[PDB]
């Protein structure tokens, strides 16, 4: 059916949101390399920032996740 | 503090950078030194250097409406704070030198 | 505790740095220089704190080779 | 039903704005952790920084999933 | 209705332009970020400058969903 | 009718240039913050050189929607 | 009527190349107020080199509308 | 034939989030090594700071990987 | 009629290649601005360095020109 | 014949996540140069970093080109 | 002729690989610019690393024109 | 003939992957020239990072050149 092979298709196309994604998280990632270089006794506060921004951006890998789980789903 | 034989032999820089360091054991927010300038053979002026403390003091009287500091890019590894605590530990290490350079002198 | 470069952070300030850098670029010079930068090197002075106007306890330097290189 | 299917993968490749509201997203996130790294005493200002700067740019984020809102759903 | 059709997977590729200006939303705010760091006492004219700048990138997120709302309502 | 349905797919897929557009004036807003926390003497200048890079790349922004309304209305 | 509907799917995809001519032009105007900022005095003769690259930019965003023209009207 | 035809272009379409998180990846090895080139006495917690982020960066490629699978194999 | 009507979309999806020398370009013309502020006894230089790069990749734009003909007229 | 065509359409557009894998390549290797032009004494230490990326790198890589043999073979 | 209308579409989308190219020698020849401005009495070996560089990434833009030539011409 | 006309655009879609190694080996010789600039002294110990990194991103070209050299023949 046409029906699912647009939900395929379409749940194909919208997981290209998690490219931008890790992209976000490596840029992130590697600033925390660089500020733990940068100031090295407050590493341990950079990785706090480190993990906070990681759950604050990987909302939007959820954000759509949540919308692949729509078109396949519901 | 008294530091004292310090014209026994000669004076080097690394001498006065230890001076200078045990004044780094205080912290300040200003040095003021008082020494002898050799001009002449007959005159000695007496001089007052001043050392202004990086952060505590040294923006806040370049802060004229912006600040004077603002037009120099720092090519430095870390902040400008930094490089401005390395600048007035050096100016105060050379102002030391100079200053018992002068004197002894005189 | 600190923050800022390999040498603020190791409890060194930025003067006994320089000093050790400008004493180990001495260390490698060539005998007609070496020996007359031999002359720059030699620390000879005494301190000694006084919290009372009168007394206090006393640190000589009779170094030759340069500044310490190790904290103090 | 060519509509519902149209509407499947309109919606599939409407997500990829969260593609670069990630990597903004991590990139803002990244220079959180290189300016607390730079200035450690006002980092209580940056991250009061960084959230205002989080609920700005994912205002983005809100906008295109209330467009992926009114093709799956409207 | 291939036109009905259509209006959907428009729409949806319209939204992939709400990814750049969420990049760049992410860029402006991870600069104001570090502007704050390098000059604290400057910091309330630099939010002046990065409200501006989010209103002014807010246009294009703006003319975005103009042209969403002009191909999905018209 | 796949005249009409096809000026919405081709308009909407038009329209992508101003994530490209959004992310231009995201790093030159953003460079604005920068270049008023390094001297905040000029910055009374400096906001009017963002301001006619604004105008320059909204030349750029709209011949993007010059373009969508050609496909859509001519 | 499918050559007049892929001259506008073929125009739609033309004009994606704005959104790197803009986020060249946007790199470049930020570029300006960053080298503005180090040195404000000789910043007309900084104004002249953004200005002949805004120029030598924006030829490119000539081309690519005159590829979309070119497939439109031609 | 169109739905076992479908999911191919859908997984197509679908690891085409690879893309960012190599390239955040690639960002943040290169910044471990830049930040061991700063700071040579913090190289082996740099390390297991880039391991750290590797790990929580490749999160999003097995987020991907899941959509692939799921699509390739529901 | 379908390589007629295909070569529009091909010779569109074929200029997308200039949204890579427009950013390249802004890149390029930034770095100008830049190092024109930092040097400015040798600017005139700087552009003999510009006009260089600003040719060989504007070679890499009329490459892509030059397919986009080929695929129109040929 | 449609699967038989799918299945040669979807590995050429899954193999685009090699761009994004490439690129990163490119951004820890010039950062590798940077890095041994910084401090060069630990050059051979920053190799050994710059391998153990390309090695973590060319994992997305090879899970690209896995989705690209289950496409094709599978 | 849908072999050749295909064609046309191919050749449209391998010159999309034109577009990296065009970005990376922009980076080029934009270090090439910010290299002689920091050391100017070097600056005749730069450039000679530039045009190396410029070769190399010249390899990169004749693979993507032969593979269009190959689906065009053969 | 569908498949012999898939197997192109597939070809062409799949060339696109040669975009992030051209962007990436760009900014590596970018980094080459800038560092040959940071220190000339070891100038000519860093083209040899420099032909280590091209020739390791040039395999990802080669894993390009792979798949758009065997779904055209095989």
């Amino acid at each position: 059916s046409v029906l699912a092979a647009s939900k395929m298709v379409g749940a194909g196309c919208a997981t290209i949101a998690l490219a931008g994604v890790g992209a976000g998280l490596g840029v992130m990632f590697g600033s925390l390399i660089n500020g733990a270089a940068r100031n090295p006794n407050i590493a341990k506060q950079l990785v706090g920032y480190a993990l906070l921004g990681f759950a604050l951006t990987e909302s939007i890998a959820l954000f759509s996740l949540l919308v692949v789980f729509l078109i396949l789903f519901a | 503090l008294a530091i004292a034989d310090t014209y026994k032999v000669r004076v080097t820089f690394g001498q006065a950078s230890l001076i200078v360091e045990e004044l780094i054991k205080h912290n300040p927010q200003s040095y003021q030194i008082l020494f002898n300038k050799f001009r002449s053979a007959i005159s000695f002026k007496p001089t007052v250097a001043t050392i202004l403390s990086p952060d505590l003091l040294e923006k806040q009287l370049e802060d004229v409406t912006g600040n004077s500091l603002d037009a120099y890019d720092i090519e430095a590894s870390h902040e400008r704070s930094d490089v401005l605590r390395d600048l007035t530990e050096f100016h105060l290490g050379v102002t030391l030198y100079n200053a018992m350079l002068e004197n002894n002198c005189s | 505790a600190p923050s800022g470069p390999f040498y603020r952070v190791a409890g060194m300030s930025y003067l006994r740095y320089s000093n050790i850098c400008a004493d180990l670029l001495r260390n490698v010079l060539k005998e007609p220089f070496k020996a007359k930068a031999q002359a720059r090197q030699a620390i000879h002075f005494r301190q000694a704190p006084y919290v009372d106007g009168k007394a206090g306890a006393s640190k000589v330097y009779e170094l030759e080779n340069g500044i310490p290189k190790t904290a103090n």
